[PDB]
RNA sequence: UCUCUCUUUGCCGGCUUAGAUCAA
RNA sequence: GAUCUUCGGAUCACUUUGGUCAAAUUGAAACGAUACAGAGAAGAUUAGCAUGGCCCCUGCACAAGGAUGACACUGCGACAUUGAGAGAAAAC
């Protein structure tokens, strides 16, 4: 009898007891775009009252809850769990066939069947972490010294590089790994280059941290990536 | 012509469709030739 | 003042309705993407554009964002003055794309699109 | 549980956008009597001639 | 009234149009057209 | 809304007693009456 | 871009004379030519939804629905299909 | 409810070292009334013990 | 306002006035009804 | 049983005072 | 705090916060101008009324207007093939 949202206990407060509003066709919905009642309460003293922003058909046809939009099942955000996850096919983003698909998904979902049950939920979930675990573990001569030699002198089977003390991975990594060696600046990297450099307050820090040699390295797009490709012939 | 006030513009608005009894309302309370001032008991929408 | 006055840490998740800067995400993602981003989509990475002025474009961009947040990716074009550097939380990447518009490096602060190579899409998915 | 009362001079909330018709239940069968043959003359005699 | 189509709009779609002097002799003609079709669509037997 | 919208005849009429009701026309002969009927505009 | 434009001619075309059939028949056909499945099958049985009775577009449906070799989705159709004419021997006669 | 949000602060805050009783209320105000200030009198209007 | 019609001016005794030359396009935008101009003139007359 | 050609081959915008007038 | 009551206490009152959303570049619309063509019915000038809908605008309007408001008004294969000949091929 038009009687409740669904909102999970997490954005519906602490106290077992509270109190709650409703406007009738008070807002549109955000994915239906239908009119809607909306439903005002409050997590706890001292915070702005929360909320629904979607209408019942949502958040029931994706199980999500209607002011936070946290799956009711996970309690991640329902775009990640539907980019990661993908559990059954979402619809699309522009506006009239969005209406369309839940104007018809709504009317044959309330024939009766459910859209979502929670076995497959978990089942792709624990699928998803083992994909995550499982994903866990004369033409070379040319290409090498066409080009170094020119860079070199402009602004400077097997090979073997040499060691010199002349005074995937994100950049965080990085960061946290010179944060012993010394006081950081900035490490400007690029993942095609593969080349990452760092600078620090003082040269003595950057000398104490380059003595630690015995993966590591020691000091146009494409341009950038000829010495990178020594890494299939290091 | 202020944003402090941007939320009521639309209930500013839709009492256009009430003017005109505002108006037989102010109209048939004007005071006579004989009295000074005439003090009224007025109903007014709490936005103004 | 009634708000914080600090930086976002790791350990800041908020609600997926609420910006995290406090506001609040609609669903169409607009055409400028100007404001604020959609809740349909999450991008943790933003299209900085402005000066071009010398080769060390991306040094100088590094020392003006790493101080805004945990930065993972910084992509600049040489040719023109356009980056797409990339955070690690949302809380961070929306509080350093609000706070560089029409800063000095006016630069022109937006929301990235939908990458076109299948290898970053098979990467960021 | 409390509605919320609406203020009496608040004009419609928001605009009404028309949407096409969504489809219908599917066709039934037909179970139509067996079809009759006409044959060619009289294929012929229902020919009408252009204007 | 005015109101309700400026927070609204049109729906015209939906709506009837009476005849008016000027669209007798236009709707008389359609009337006639459809009814000239079912008699076709009559007195034509099966698969002609 | 519109003008011709507004409420009107919002009292629905009654076929009263001598009116021709239900219960009269099951009670009357119709046959006969027919049929004298018919007599009398033949004799003019 | 290019099948953008095209399905927005062949759309408005059948939108304005939706009893049209051979404007649904040649989008179908126009459709098949790159993305085999799917919507094709939406665009046709919207087609069917709008005159279920025409018996060309069924047969133009199977016909299309075999050339990719999808053999049970054919015999899907043909049961929906006989169960829809039962008296019309076109349809039988193909199935068997 | 009141009784459930008055538990749910003391838990917070972990400050509950109250009773309750008749001339409890009474006495608990006491304290709370001696730390306000004093309501001035009408008539003194500017400062200097204003109302 | 709520109209784009910013270049009409309603002055204080509630005359609609253009502030420029209009083209055809404005000119029959902006054109309104028996209901605004009757409670415009309502209006004015009270003002009076 | 192929290839080409010919032939056979049933076949798949409306209304009104014609809307109204008209010499280099 | 007022009232009684007998210095035990009793009365009297009892949980706000209308939120197109935090001090206006980057989440209330819709465009100016310049540059191109640039005014329905088979010659030419030209009355109009209609049909269709994810096209609207003015209007209080189920009047009427906006160029007859604008756009659109076509076209194909549930064709069965045999009727025959010729060189080849495999076949009367
Ligand atoms: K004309
Ligand atoms: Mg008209
Ligand atoms: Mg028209
Ligand atoms: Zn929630
Ligand atoms: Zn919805
Ligand atoms: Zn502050």
């Amino acid at each position: 009898d038009v009687e409740f949202p669904s909102i999970c206990e997490r954005c519906l407060g602490d106290n077992s007891y509270v109190r709650m509003t409703k406007e009738p066709l008070g807002q549109e919905c955000k994915i239906c775009s239908k009119p809607c009642t909306i439903f005002r309460w409050i997590k706890e003293r001292g915070q702005k009252p929360g909320k629904t922003q979607i209408c019942v058909g949502c958040a029931r046809y994706k199980n999500c809850c209607q002011s936070c939009m946290l799956d009711l099942q996970f309690g991640l955000p329902i775009a990640l769990r539907d980019a990661a996850l993908k559990l059954v096919e979402s619809g699309p983003t522009n506006d009239i066939n969005r209406e369309f698909f839940a104007q018809n998904q709504q009317r044959l979902l309330s024939n009766g069947e459910t859209a979502y049950d929670s076995q497959e939920a978990s089942a792709a979930a624990r699928n998803l972490v083992k994909k995550v675990e499982k994903r866990e573990l004369v033409e070379s001569k040319q290409i090498l010294k066409e080009a170094r030699a020119s860079d070199a002198s402009l602004n400077a089977g097997n090979v073997s590089l040499s060691i010199n003390m002349e005074p995937e991975l994100a950049d965080y990594k990085i960061r946290k790994h010179f944060e012993q060696y010394g006081p950081l600046k900035s490490v400007v990297c690029s993942h095609r280059a593969k080349c990452a450099f760092v600078n620090f307050k003082t040269r003595s820090s950057a000398e104490i941290a380059a003595a630690a040699s015995p993966l590591k390295v020691q000091w146009g797009p494409e341009g950038e990536v000829r010495n990178a490709k020594l890494a299939d012939l290091v | 012509s202020s944003r402090k006030f941007r939320a009521d513009k639309r209930s500013y608005l839709g009492a256009l469709k009430y003017l005109p009894h505002a108006v037989l309302k102010l109209l048939e309370n004007m005071p006579m030739p004989w009295e000074e001032y005439r003090e009224v008991k007025v109903l007014y929408h709490v936005t103004g | 003042c009634e708000y914080l006055h600090r930086l976002p840490k790791d350990t800041d998740f908020f609600n997926a309705n609420v910006d995290c800067f406090g506001r609040e995400k609609h669903a169409d993602y607009r055409d400028d993407m100007g404001g604020v981003g959609s809740f349909l989509r999450q991008n943790y990475t933003l299209y900085v554009g402005g000066i071009t002025p010398t080769d060390d474009i991306e040094e100088i961009v590094s020392r003006h964002f790493a101080e805004w947040g945990d930065i993972e990716r910084i992509r600049v074009l040489n040719s023109r003055g356009i980056a797409f550097i990339t955070y690690l939380n949302e809380a961070n990447a929306q509080f350093a794309k609000e706070a560089m518009a029409h800063q000095s490096l006016c630069l022109n602060v937006r929301w990235a699109t939908t990458d076109p190579n299948p290898a970053s899409q098979a990467r960021n998915q | 549980m409390v509605t919320a009362e609406q203020d009496p001079m608040e004009p419609p909330k928001f605009r009404h956008k028309k949407v096409p018709r969504g489809p219908p239940s599917p066709p039934p069968p037909v179970l139509h009597s067996p079809p009759r043959k006409v044959s060619a003359q009289e294929q012929q005699d229902w020919q009408i001639p252009p204007s | 009234n005015l109101l309700a189509r400026q927070f609204e709009g049109r729906h015209s779609t939906g709506v009837a149009k009476q005849i008016t002097k000027q669209r007798v002799d236009s709707h008389q003609d359609l009337e006639l057209r459809a009814a000239v079709m079912n008699d076709i669509l009559d007195m034509i037997p099966e698969g002609i | 809304t519109s003008s011709r919208a507004l409420p009107a005849h919002l009292k629905l009429k009654y076929r009263q007693e001598s009116q021709g009701t239900e219960e009269e026309v099951r009670k009357q002969d119709l046959r006969e009456a027919l049929l004298r009927a018919e007599a009398a505009h033949f004799a003019t | 871009e290019f099948q953008g434009r095209k399905r927005k001619e062949f759309e408005d075309a059948i939108r304005r004379n939706r009893l049209a059939m051979g404007h649904w028949m040649r989008y179908g056909q126009w459709e098949l030519d790159q993305k085999e499945f799917a919507r094709a099958r939406s665009v046709f049985e919207r087609a069917l939804d709008v005159d279920s009775t025409y018996i060309p577009l069924w047969l133009k449906y199977i016909e299309c629905e075999m050339k990719n070799r999808n053999i049970n989705h054919a015999r899907n159709l043909f049961d929906r299909a006989v169960t829809q004419l039962p008296r019309v021997d076109k349809l039988w006669y193909k199935y068997v | 409810y009141y009784a459930n949000t008055h538990a749910i602060y003391g838990k917070r805050n972990f400050d509950d070292n109250e009773a309750t009783t008749s001339t409890d209320l009474k006495r608990k105000s006491q304290k709370i009334k001696e730390r306000r200030e004093d309501p001035g009198d009408p008539s003194i209007l500017e400062g200097d013990g204003a109302y | 306002h709520r109209k784009g019609l910013t270049y009409l001016h309603l002055d204080y005794n509630c005359n609609l006035k253009p502030t420029k030359t209009l083209t055809t396009k404005e000119r029959k935008k902006s054109r309104f009804g028996n209901a605004f101009h009757l409670m415009r003139e309502i209006l004015r007359l009270t003002k009076l």
